[PDB]
């Protein structure tokens, strides 16, 4: 019988590279990275081989508590496009690509990061490589972008809004 | 460029105890006053017996050179690295093992092999990578083969 | 309410605007009676006749509910009329208008450019040792070096050359010349090169002697013999020999110039390859010949 009205509301999700630096010889590295994020003129961003890359994934300008932003597949790709081929993957269903020996990993973001609203944010870790052709198992010298696949999740239904692995 | 600053902790000696600075500069090694050691770099040396003697610093490339990955350019149980520490790696095998290519030139007998580092590769179904650098050295040893060799006789007339 | 609940949603907020004559009755309602969940409007139209409701959307009465797509934030507008003044009489009707503001759930997104960075190593080098040799005086049967350098006329000297092996490819030695002077000088007058030519043992070919090759037990060993001698001039017994000794390994081809050559009846190679031996025969050296006279009889 009501009336019922309806319409459309952005919702955005950004994806930035950590640039922090350990605070002295010693301090915790992997906190210490999510200090600093690379800005657009930073690109493009070298990084040398197997070291460790920090990854910040975030809902943009919500301001709701209860909406948690879970990760999917994280995958890596030789050009812009993150269709285009070869890849390499360094999550699958939020949880680190197993057949990687450099594993990657996922970051807690509990209370010691001390964000706003910590739960719209997922964060994690890779350590860098560069894509080869397996034909001649030689380096493709060409340059590497990471992409991720992302849902905003509400908690309190029927699904689950954090990875288990 | 190949530089002498080695901490004292990694150095690696070169084979002749109580040698001089000029006789551990002609092995291509460093002197400091009190010691001589290998420097930092690919160091080659070849000795009396026949042997290569060959000190890489596993900083040569960035990331650092794992000691599975060269291989020489022949296989054998001699062919791996014979002593290592945390910063050299050490390789000691006769001119006569490992694939040695042997030359003849003038005067000279040469023998010649080489290093290769091969990529470990993990592969995916939709690609491939690697995380690790590649290095290749070619060493030689040169044996100068001529000699100037004396003798002394005494001829009297039967008495 | 036809026209009259209309929403605008936003990232953080819900904005509600909802027409004064809520009912389309002419008759404006009470703002006080209409009530997002339990908020009331925030602001007045005086121009558009509009209660504008303003929540960020966890706020005012909504409920958040997942789907496929979306997410949906959904809010209730109530309208509970209440008594027109001291009397107990109202005359609108009680309604509820339900307000959704649906959100793209799921997203994609990328960084950008990243450029691997490592150092390869490529390089040269090159090292250098000696060959090392043994010029020895040896007993008859080249077996053991001899422990005294003293011979008599008409003895023969047995020498062997030899290049140490240790852990070379299988080598090869050449003894190319030897001069023999009274003072250690190689360079001395007099003085004879029993061998020279690159090999060749110009002494049994010049002086009709035996000496000559014998063999080589060894690739990398030469045993030659030489018969003793004295120089014209010469008052002292002591005679100093000077070699140059050379190496290749087994498989460099015998050449011209490596080779050990000697004159029996005919240059002749050690190791049975004769025809290498055929340029010692060449100018510098007058095979010797004694003289003649007619026959007569004792
Ligand atoms: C956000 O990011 C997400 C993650 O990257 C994106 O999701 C990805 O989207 C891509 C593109 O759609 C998907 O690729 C497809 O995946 C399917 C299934 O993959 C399974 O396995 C992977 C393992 O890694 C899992 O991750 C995945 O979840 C699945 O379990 C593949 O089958 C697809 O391959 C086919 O399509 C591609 C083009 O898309 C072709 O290049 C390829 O050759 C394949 O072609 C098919 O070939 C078969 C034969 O083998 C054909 O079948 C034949 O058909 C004829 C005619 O009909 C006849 O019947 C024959 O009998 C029959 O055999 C078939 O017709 C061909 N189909 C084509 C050409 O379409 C492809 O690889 C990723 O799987 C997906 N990943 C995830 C995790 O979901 C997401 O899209 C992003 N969103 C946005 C908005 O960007």
């Amino acid at each position: 019988s009501p009336l019922s009205i309806a319409e459309l509301g952005p919702l955005n999700v950004y994806l930035q590279i950590a640039n922090g630096q350990c605070q002295t010889k010693g301090c915790d590295e992997a906190a210490a990275a999510y200090t600093s994020f690379y800005t657009d003129a930073d690109y493009p961003v070298t990084k040398v081989l197997r070291d460790p890359v920090y990854v910040d994934v975030q809902i943009l300008g919500r301001t709701d508590p209860n909406l948690v932003l879970t990760l999917g597949r994280c995958w890596a790709t030789t050009s812009p496009n993150a269709f285009s081929l070869p890849q390499w993957d360094i999550l699958i269903d939020g949880c680190p690509y197993a057949d990687d020996r450099y594993l990657s990993a996922l970051v807690p973001i509990d209370h010691s990061s001390g964000l706003p609203f910590p739960t719209h944010h997922s964060r994690f870790l890779f350590k860098m490589f560069t894509f080869v052709d397996p034909h001649s198992m030689e380096p493709l010298r060409e340059k590497v972008y990471i992409h991720c696949s992302t849902a905003a999740c509400v908690p309190g239904q029927g699904v689950s809004c954090e990875p288990s692995c | 460029p190949k530089s002498c600053e080695v901490p004292r902790d990694v150095r690696v000696p070169c084979g002749v105890p109580d040698i001089s600075p000029s006789a551990c500069d002609a092995i291509d090694c460093c002197h400091d006053g009190q010691s001589c050691y290998f420097g930092t770099g690919a160091t080659v040396q070849c000795t009396k017996d026949g042997h290569f003697i060959v000190v890489v610093a596993k900083d040569v490339t960035l990331p650092h050179i794992d000691l599975e990955t060269i291989s020489l350019l022949g296989q054998g149980q001699d062919c791996g690295p014979a002593d290592s520490n945390s910063a050299f790696a050490i390789y000691y095998f006769p001119v006569t093992y490992c694939g040695t290519v042997v030359m003849e030139e003038p005067g000279v007998i040469v023998y010649e092999n080489r290093m290769t580092s091969s990529y470990e590769v993990g592969v995916g179904p939709l690609g491939a990578i690697t995380r690790d650098s590649s290095f290749e050295l070619l060493f030689q040893c040169r044996y100068r083969a001529t000699s100037v060799e004396t003798l002394v006789v005494e001829v009297q007339p039967p008495d | 309410p036809a026209a009259t609940v209309a929403v605008e949603c936003r990232e953080d907020l819900a904005h509600v605007e909802a027409k004064k004559d809520l009912f389309g009755i002419g008759q404006f309602i009470d703002p006080a009676d209409l009530t997002l969940g339990t908020c009331p409007p925030s602001a007045e139209d005086p121009a558009a006749q509009v209660l504008i409701f303003e929540s960020p959307l966890q706020n005012c009465g909504s409920v958040l509910t997942m789907t496929e797509d979306s997410l949906v934030y959904t809010f209730t507008l109530n309208y509970n009329p209440k008594p027109l003044g001291s009397a107990p009489v109202v005359r609108t009707s009680q309604a509820v208008v339900i307000v959704e503001c649906h959100y793209p759930r799921k997203h994609n997104v990328s960084s950008l450019a990243l450029d691997p960075l490592w150092v390869p190593f490529s390089a040269a080098k090159m090292a250098e040792e000696f060959l090392y040799f043994t010029l020895k005086l040896t007993t008859d049967d080249f077996q053991f070096e001899r422990p005294s350098y003293q011979y008599f006329l008409g003895d023969l000297i047995h020498i062997e050359a030899t290049v140490k092996q240790y852990f070379h490819v299988p080598l090869r030695v050449y003894v190319d010349r030897c001069v023999a002077t009274l003072s250690p000088d190689a360079n001395s007058s007099p003085s004879y090169a029993f061998i020279d030519n690159y090999g060749c043992l110009l002494d049994g070919r010049i002086t009709g002697s035996d000496s000559k090759f014998v063999s080589r037990p060894a690739e990398n060993k030469l045993d030659f013999q030489l018969e003793a001698f004295r120089f014209q001039g010469a008052d002292s017994g002591m005679i100093y020999i000077t070699c140059h000794l050379k190496a290749t390994s087994a498989a460099y081809p015998l050449d011209a110039e490596h080779r050990a050559c000697s004159y029996i009846q005919g240059w002749k190679e050690v190791s049975g390859a004769d025809p290498i031996c055929a340029s010692c025969e060449s100018g510098g050296f007058e095979v010797h010949a004694n003289a003649v006279v007619s026959h007569g009889t004792s």
